[PDB]
């Protein structure tokens, strides 16, 4: 056109979208340490439903 | 009568002991539970 248009704002407002839906998926925080929280609480569960499963399956009483 | 309360005793005796094992089970899951959180 010049050789003799929105860009920025296209990009400011794609990058707005892209943060809102990871804080909303959950990247809002550090990549590493979302991990981290996610291992911990995934093993958290886990050990959660062995709990469940040892205490409910052997059942002592009768 | 001594040989009923001996019986009546005998079976408070296992009741009290069925309690104690599921209050003794209720508290490792309560501490399992504290553990894990």
């Amino acid at each position: 056109m010049d050789k003799d248009q929105d860009l920025n704002a296209l990009k400011t407002k794609f990058q707005e979208l892209r943060k809102l839906i990871g804080t909303m998926p959950g990247i809002h925080v550090s990549p590493e340490q979302q991990q981290q929280q996610l291992h911990s609480l995934r093993e958290q569960v886990r050990t959660k439903n062995e709990l469940l499963q040892k205490y409910k399956s052997l059942c002592m009483f009768e | 009568n001594h040989e009923a309360a001996t019986c009546l005793e005998d079976v408070v005796y296992r009741g009290d002991m069925l309690l104690e094992k599921i209050q003794s089970a209720l508290a490792d899951i309560a501490q399992s539970q504290l553990k894990t959180r």
